[PDB]
């Protein structure tokens, strides 16, 4: 049975949005398994890195042009498992896709961040990237523990504990508060993996905003 | 570590804590208290953000209002993830100050007949601007 | 400091003091109001810092302001501003009245209601 | 099950259930009456016999009656009488009120 080189998902808005193509050897056609759960659609995910699984249905064919073929095999993965190289598959047989329905798949867009307001970067405001929008962190609580988790994942190196007097050379934001309460007690790697109270809510102002200054 | 924090109130300085105690051997015959923690401000006014308010000695605890859930949560239902609003109930007044949060005021300044108002700090530190 | 039990006994006036203490240099500018109005500036005192016995480094100085025994029993409020470089808004106020500044009793009234309510 | 008290809080009406199980076979009559006298069939919705997924052959059901919050305040009782073959006397009731339950204390310290 083939192997999938990859997947693409193609016909959609940018590369983490559409439908499901799984690359058969040489030519690659559109797969349509039955129990179709989040635990599959999280592997095509985890395939592209673009982030979390967060909905999956199968659409009426109304003249979309479904012109690729078919797969003959099941993909029943545990989503906790590798790569679709890792997970059984049935062997070949006839195909579960009984009604003529084309497989969706929506993932999310990945994280990033950046020191705005600094030179040469490593010191600035804190902007965070969540839902294509750039938006400010509240400083209700930022210990010690929580500026060196940025600090290295832009490799700026061990925090220099600048205080507030250096911390007025940025000034406040614009943009939404999208973090607040944000607690990191370990390294971890990122800031969303620390503990957080929501994307959205938060009781701050412009005025009270983060800045982060690094060695450099 | 045998308490488990409620809530933390800050402006009504509200603290609640539960806890279970084994009390004799009988699974079934375990009580359950309920502790709450008020402190009043005997010197505080009406409106902590404007100084000539008069007095305030009348405090209003509603225990209701007060343990209120109001963050939408996520969960999962193996074919999406959904946003879930904890509570339906959800201008309060503080009556004490935040540590975290800042308070300033706007006064007149006379000085050789130009008047120059300037941004005040009610609280003695607070935070810095 | 609020004026003293038995000077309101012979209801002729009132004293009220500002005392700003642990400070350098020797420069600073106390401004007295009530309610919001800018008060003349005749009605208070100033005097030049000198320094503490105690901290070498560290002066202090104190403004005295005089009110009407009725005005100050009617429950008018006053205010006392001070402006300096150490400051990091580079300027406080504080407030005191009748009701706050060694009173004479203290009213309180409590109400707990919902004791028995949902919490989760 | 006495009624639920956020839906009193709120303060429309409140909810009084009256679960029956363990009874074998499908044959069961729940009344429900009010200070010795019954009370009208058009004051609780019945259930229907059905059967329990986790020990074969037994049925259950309930019923639900709807109570003003002032006639629950005004401490008014309610039974929920039931009729079964396979009972000694084929009668069984269990009563609840406001006052069932569980004497509380309060722990009061003022620190003046
Ligand atoms: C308590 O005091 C605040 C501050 O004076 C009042 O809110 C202010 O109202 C003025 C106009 O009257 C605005 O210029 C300020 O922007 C307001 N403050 C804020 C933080 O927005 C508030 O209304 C007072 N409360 C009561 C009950 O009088
Ligand atoms: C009353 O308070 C004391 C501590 O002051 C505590 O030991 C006791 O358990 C409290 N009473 C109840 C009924 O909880
Ligand atoms: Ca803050
Ligand atoms: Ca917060």
């Amino acid at each position: 049975s083939p192997v999938p080189e990859g997947v693409r998902l193609a016909d959609g808005p940018g590369h983490c949005k559409g439908r499901v193509e799984v690359k058969h050897q040489n030519q690659w056609y559109t797969v349509c398994q039955t129990g179709w759960s989040l635990r599959a659609a999280k592997v095509v995910c985890r395939q592209l890195g673009c982030g979390r699984a967060v909905l999956t249905q199968k659409r009426c064919n109304k003249h979309a042009y479904g012109r690729k073929p078919i797969w003959l095999s099941q993909m029943s993965c545990s989503g906790r498992e590798a790569t679709l190289q890792d997970c059984p598959s049935g062997p070949w047989g006839k195909n579960t896709c009984n009604h003529d329905e084309d497989t969706w798949v929506e993932c999310e867009d990945p994280f990033d961040l950046r020191l705005v307001g600094g030179d040469n970067l490593c010191s600035g405001r804190l902007e965070v990237l969540h839902k294509g929008v750039w938006g400010s962190v509240c400083d209700d609580n930022w210990g010690e523990k929580e500026d060196q988790v940025v600090c290295k994942q832009l490799g700026c190196g061990k925090s220099l504990s600048p205080s507030f007097r250096d911390r007025k050379c940025y000034g406040p934001g614009v943009g939404r508060i999208w973090l607040d309460n944000v607690r990191c007690s370990g390294e971890e790697q990122s800031l969303e993996q620390c503990q957080h109270r929501f994307w959205g809510f938060h009781d701050c102002t412009h005025q009270e905003d983060v800045a982060v200054i690094c060695s450099g | 570590d045998e308490r488990i924090v409620l809530v933390d109130n800050k402006c009504k300085c509200a603290r609640i804590t539960s806890r279970i105690i084994r009390s004799s051997e009988d699974p079934n015959e375990d009580i359950v208290e309920r502790n709450i923690r008020i402190i009043v401000p005997l010197n505080n006014r009406e409106n902590i953000s404007d100084p000539t308010s008069p007095l305030r000695t009348r405090f209003v605890y509603h225990l209701s209002d007060l343990c209120k859930k109001c963050d939408p949560t996520e969960v999962e239902l193996d074919n999406q993830i959904v946003t879930a609003t904890q509570s339906n109930i959800c201008t309060e007044t503080c009556y004490t100050y935040d540590r975290n949060k800042c308070y300033t005021a706007v006064v007149p300044l006379v000085y050789g007949g130009e008047t120059k108002m300037v941004e005040t700090a009610l609280t003695p530190d607070a935070c810095y601007p | 400091l609020p004026p003293a039990r038995e000077q309101l006994n012979l209801r002729e006036s009132a004293t009220i003091t500002c005392l700003v203490t642990g400070f350098s240099p020797a420069d600073v500018f106390v401004q007295w109001m009530q309610r919001g109005q800018p008060l003349s500036p005749e009605k208070y005192v100033t005097s030049a810092p000198m320094p503490e016995p105690q901290a070498p480094g560290r002066y202090f100085a104190h403004s005295i302001l005089t009110v009407s025994e009725e005005e100050w029993n009617t429950g008018e409020t006053y205010t006392c501003v001070v402006a300096h470089e150490a400051l990091p808004n580079r300027v406080t106020e504080r407030t005191v009245d009748k009701s706050t500044g060694k009173p004479t009793l203290y009213n309180v009234s409590l109400v707990m209601s919902d004791t028995a309510g949902t919490c989760y």
